[PDB]
């Protein structure tokens, strides 16, 4: 099979695209930049990008790659995974500055990889619309525009999509960093609570007329599954050993307090 | 070849690359186009003369493949081109002439004719290499719309069968199998004698094949209670075999066919896994040591084997402890009542679990 | 004197002369500081020395070195090494040209060896004192290896087996890591692994280097074994046991598996009054049970129960029931969606705003924010005549 | 008012910040306290907004060495061209063992803040601390 084929961006590349649209670089409905990664041979790892001062004037474009030089260079000693991979912009799809944003990065001569990233409200518009060109050809006039099919991803690390997520529950609303923990308690037992919604519906459509082939053998082995992980099996010799085992996480619990209580008392003696 | 980008004139500017091609080709793009900057006649050029014998035409075709579409008949003429990939049989650079253009782009998908055309050409175009990127994005696409229309479902049926037999490896085949047999019996054939046929091949792979396992893929959901078993297809059969713990059943029950093939040594594994897990499952966890060994009718440290067997299965799994609890928990057999109960048991377990604790929990922080 | 620049001869020449010279000179009146001071030198020239490509004896020194190291240091290394030289032995072959399969066969062999052998190292020194001062040194051997970091464990083999390692291999030892590394299964391993290592402790056609790597490698194949069966088994007795595994003695093996104990690698009551042995479901649960920083198995673990296991299991394993069959939580997501839709159709308003208002800030940021940052720092000039007017 | 003492407001840490933090997570030091970038950001309603940040790398090879201010000069003219300004108001370190304010932290820390008194100085700590409480540690001289 050909090369690329698909895109695996990251969070990071969509913070870096709605970074420089909404500083500003007079960002009216349109700015660019050079998208930075590598490749494995039919995917692309997108892995951190920077825009570069661009200028789409409807029959004038200004890449100035020697900035691209620039922050490559210092991109670079950042980290050494990234590679300067392409171009990406924000909407609308296939233009005149297509074939001209072709052009500016035929200089740096590989393979081009074009993102757009459209920003309407509809959720029947793709959030960004990976492309690249075949036929790019290329000793015709300038370079062939018809673009293949592409998708894309999130993937490059998972701390910083923990990063992500914690980000789209502070837009759901702020989750804040105090009571992480917390929140992961308390949406712990929701989450048992929906499934006890969800077993009932379950239930329900064989105690009305008939169903429940829904959870015959598809979640009726998922549950054996769940009562396998969480709890254990049901001895009384495991409930003396959870016991026991709280009482130990208990005292080491208590002997953290206890030892609180003697950085304060030695802090307190050289303060006096 | 020369760019895309160079002014169209769409049929001049497709014709102007069949004069560096051939010199048929260029006969029929001087006499194409002299004769009206034309449609079919100078769409159908490339496609059916020879792209000569060596497929770096793809430039060409790349052309031709979004300028066929339009400007006349997108179904008929994409299924031009396609005749042609598959003729020669280099399937690389084909590949490409059908990446380009795979669907959801480049005008409209159609809905099947296009998913059907394309699909169909890269399973035979390419190896298993290409065919295998385009069963998410098609198995997708038929959850995003299935065909209202009857004969493109079983088109997709034939492109799946297609699929599971130019895989030669068991378990995708048994899966573009069980996903085709699944979509079966959901919609459309049947009609039931295009299914009848199709529940033979289903009873040589599920007996064939032991890790779908007995019967219990099939209780699980729709395929046993549309293709009849009491039949003389046999297919319960198997769940008759299936509890009741012997070489005996199959061999008595014998397809002379399949006895042969077939079916001789799994007879024998499925005394195991059944016994196994009916054995620790319906006691509900722990038997004992010889309590196994007389259930199997074996040896001793062969059912510790054995035991290992189980384990490399996941029909059980903990820590087994030397001469009692042989076998515990990580049930994956059959149990079909006895799972639902266990089932409608769950909400009610569950009750004190979510409100009780969540009581203390969300309380306490 | 000499007008150093691009005079690889006389360089070349003293160079490899001091080699070998050192080299077997120490290790030969057993003399090892002297050997390493040789090393430091060689290493040393490189810096100084590593404005030309390369020229031969390279592949030579290297094999020396690796073969003198071999057992001093931990075959881990030393394996290291080996496969140094074996990929030196692609390029010099490119280059050198050597058309013999016993050859391939006999780097393959060495390969291996010095890769299985140790799957933990007993710091005990360390454990003790704190602390090093004993690891820097490492990541300087390291460094002299070629090395930038500590290298790993039949991880190491995985890495120099990329290549086309499965194939040229020769096939008296090509069905015996088709045992260890790849087939299953605890109570045949011991059995298994029997033949080919009877087949390969023939050793004078083998290189002889291999097969005093070969019992260690017996050991470690063993320390495999005994990790395992802490997960398949929750008791057994010592009789069951002994039959399990293939040995020279249980007398022998049950020491080395109270050793390994000791050393925390597995948990066993393997001394017990009945003489019968208890891995235990958790009893305590800890990392003694585990190996504690490092497996040498496949990953088979059992189920135990650890702080923050039944909270976010119960967290996110009942979450999964909700998403993937669900007919309650899709239709409130799409209408998630719709709030979510409804957000960008409120934002893209305040964008067209923020389009005025940032564009405002943003500009005006680059000057006034500058201004009252140079009043900062313009206000140590006037602390400073200010003060001086004082006086 | 929040606001803090008698130069600068709270600090805010805009969410594509905390995405370009985790990106050099806790590699390009982990058992070297290295200065992984700082902090540029504006004053804004009852606090500062660290809109952007760009990382600052060293010579971190197993020890971290200083290099030259090319970086940091040239880097910080990179944002000035396509986006605001260089507004460094603080600076992170993430890095080594959950969050710790070490006394080369509080001598670097006074140099910054006696400087520009619009700062705070962050300690971003991820699964470090078993994540866990004050995952962003602010705090000011």
């Amino acid at each position: 099979f050909p090369g690329g084929r698909v895109v695996r961006l990251h969070p990071v590349i969509l913070a870096s695209i709605v970074d420089s649209y909404e500083r500003r670089n007079e960002g009216a409905a349109r700015v660019i930049g050079t998208l930075l990664g590598t490749v494995d041979k039919h995917s692309v790892e997108v892995t951190n990008c920077f825009s570069v001062p661009h200028n789409e004037s409807e029959d004038e474009v200004a890449v100035d790659m020697e900035f691209a030089k620039n922050m490559y260079e210092l991109h670079k000693k950042v980290s050494p995974n990234e590679l300067i991979l392409g171009w990406y912009a924000t909407g609308h799809d296939i233009t005149e500055h297509s074939v001209l944003i072709h052009e500016y990065y035929s200089r740096e001569a590989p393979n081009p990889i074009h993102l757009t990233v459209d920003t309407s409200l509809q959720n029947g518009r793709m959030s960004i619309k990976a492309y690249v060109s075949t036929s790019m050809g290329v000793p015709g006039r300038t370079m062939g525009v018809m673009f293949t099919p592409l998708t894309v991803k999130y993937a490059y690390y998972d701390t910083e999509r923990i990063g992500v997520d914690l980000i789209m529950k502070t837009c759901f609303s702020p989750n804040r960093v105090i009571g992480l923990s917390s929140d992961l308690q308390q949406v712990g037992g929701a989450s048992a609570r929906i499934q006890d919604a969800l077993s009932t519906v379950l239930q329900y459509a064989e105690d009305v007329l008939s169903g429940k082939v829904s959870a015959d053998n598809t979640v009726g082995r998922f549950l054996m599954s769940l009562v396998n992980q969480v709890p254990k099996i049901v001895p009384d010799d495991f409930e003396t050993m959870l016991n026991s085992n709280i009482n130990d996480l208990l005292m080491v619990t208590y002997l953290a307090n206890l030892t609180q209580s003697q950085i304060a008392l030695n802090e307190k003696l050289v303060n006096l | 070849f020369i760019d895309i980008s160079e002014e169209d004139q769409a049929a001049e500017l497709r014709a102007y690359l069949k004069s560096k091609g051939a010199e048929i080709s260029e006969e029929n793009s001087e006499g194409g186009l002299h004769v009206d900057l034309a449609q079919i006649i100078e769409a159908c050029d490339v496609c059916l003369k020879e792209d000569d014998k060596d497929v770096e035409s793809v430039m060409n075709s790349v052309v031709s493949l979004l300028l066929i579409l339009e400007p006349d008949k997108q179904e008929a003429l994409i299924e031009s081109l396609c005749e042609k990939l598959v003729k020669f049989r280099e399937g690389e650079r084909p590949s490409l002439r059908l990446q380009l253009l795979s669907n959801l782009f480049h005008g409209m998908d159609k809905n099947t004719p296009v998913r059907y055309t394309v699909y169909c050409s890269l399973i035979k175009v390419a190896a298993s290499c290409g065919a295998i990127q385009y069963i998410p994005t098609e198995l997708d696409q038929v959850r995003k719309w299935i065909s209202d229309w009857n004969l493109t479902t079983e088109k997709k049926h034939t492109l799946l069968r297609l699929l599971y037999e130019a895989l030669v490896d068991c378990k995708k085949s048994d899966a573009a199998s069980k996903v085709m047999v699944e979509l079966l019996g959901s919609y459309t054939e049947d009609n039931a004698s295009q299914a009848r046929v199709d529940a033979h091949r289903c009873i040589v792979r599920a007996l064939k094949d032991p890790n779908a396992f007995l019967f219990d893929h099939l209780l699980t959901l729709k395929p046993v209670k549309f293709l009849e078993g009491e039949l003389i297809h046999d297919l319960l059969t198997i769940f008759v075999s299936a509890k009741l713990a012997s070489y005996v059943k199959f061999y008595q029950n014998n397809k002379d066919f399949i006895d042969s093939l077939g079916l001789l040594h799994e007879q024998n594994m499925a005394k195991m896994r059944l016994l196994t897990f009916m054995g620790m499952a319906v006691e509900n966890k722990e038997i004992s040591f010889d309590t196994m060994q007389q259930e199997l009718q074996i040896g001793a440290d062969d059912v510790e084997a054995f035991v290992i067997d189980a384990v490399r299965t996941k029909m059980v799994y903990c820590k087994i402890d030397q001469t009692q609890r042989k076998v515990v928990v990580s049930h994956s057999t059959h149990r079909t009542f006895g799972k639902q109960q266990w089932q409608q048991l769950y909400d009610t377990l569950n009750a004190w679990k979510q409100n009780l604790n969540k009581v203390k929990n969300s309380l306490l922080s | 004197s000499t007008a150093i620049n691009l005079n690889n001869p006389e360089s070349q020449s003293m160079h490899l002369e001091t080699r070998l010279v050192q080299l077997d000179s120490a290790i030969s009146m057993e003399l090892w500081q002297e050997a390493f001071k040789a090393v430091e030198d060689i290493h040393g020239l490189f810096s100084l020395s590593k404005k030309p490509p390369k020229p031969q004896l390279m592949a030579n020194y290297y094999n020396k070195v690796s073969t003198v190291f071999w057992k001093s240091g931990n075959a881990l290394f030393h394996a290291s090494t080996l496969h140094r030289l074996y990929h030196l032995s692609r390029e010099m072959r490119k280059n050198l040209t050597q058309d013999e399969m016993q050859r391939m066969s006999t780097r393959v062999l060495l390969a291996t060896l010095s890769i299985p052998i140790t799957p933990e190292r007993t710091d005990i020194a360390r454990l003790l004192d704190m602390d090093g001062i004993i690891v820097e040194k490492q990541r300087r051997l390291a460094t002299l290896l070629g090395l930038q970091a500590p290298p790993t464990r039949i991880g190491l083999i995985n890495d120099m087996v990329r290549f086309n390692v499965l194939q040229y291999v020769v096939p008296e030892v090509k069905d015996l890591y088709n045992w260890l590394e790849v087939e299953f299964n605890p109570l045949k391993l011991c059995e298994r692994v029997t033949k080919v290592l009877n087949w390969v402790r023939e050793q004078p056609e083998k290189e002889p280097e291999l097969q005093q790597y070969v019992p260690q490698l017996q050991s470690n194949t063993i320390l495999r074994l005994l990790q395992q069966v802490a997960q398949i088994y929750q008791s057994i007795e010592f009789s069951r046991l002994t039959s399990l595994v293939p040995f020279v003695d249980a007398f022998q093996l049950e020491r080395a598996i109270v050793d390994a104990a000791r050393h925390c690698d597995l948990q066993v009551r393997i001394d017990h009054t009945s003489r019968t042995l208890s891995f235990g479901s958790d009893l305590n649960y800890a990392t003694r049970e585990d190996a504690p920083i490092g497996p040498h198995l496949q990953s088979m673990p059992s189920e135990q129960i650890r702080n923050q296991l039944t909270a976010m299991s119960s967290v996110l394993a009942k979450a999964l029931e909700v998403i993937k069959p669900a007919h309650i939580l899709q239709e409130k997501e799409e209408q998630h969606q719709l709030a979510v839709t409804a957000y960008l159709k409120n934002s893209r308003k305040e964008h067209q705003r923020i389009l005025a208002r940032r564009q405002t800030i943003e500009e005006r940021k680059e000057r006034l924010e500058s201004l009252n940052i140079q009043r900062e720092k313009e206000e140590l000039e006037q602390r400073e005549a200010e003060l001086q007017k004082v006086r | 008012g929040g606001s803090g003492d008698s130069a600068v407001k709270q600090v805010q840490i805009d969410g594509l910040v905390v995405l370009k933090i985790i990106k050099h997570y806790q590699e390009e030091g982990q058992g070297t306290e290295v200065v992984q970038g700082v902090l540029l950001g504006l004053v804004v309603e009852d606090r500062l907004e660290i809109t952007n940040c760009f990382p600052f790398p060293q010579h971190t090879e197993d020890d971290a060495d200083f290099d030259e201010v090319q970086y940091q000069m040239e880097m910080m003219r990179s944002l000035r061209h396509v986006n605001i300004d260089h507004l460094h108001v603080g600076w992170y370190q993430s890095t080594y063992y959950g969050s710790f304010v070490t006394r080369a932290l509080l001598d670097s820390q006074f140099s910054y803040q006696h400087a520009i008194e619009e700062s705070v100085v962050l300690i971003y700590d991820p699964i470090k601390t078993a994540q866990g409480s004050l995952s962003l540690k602010a705090y000011r001289l």
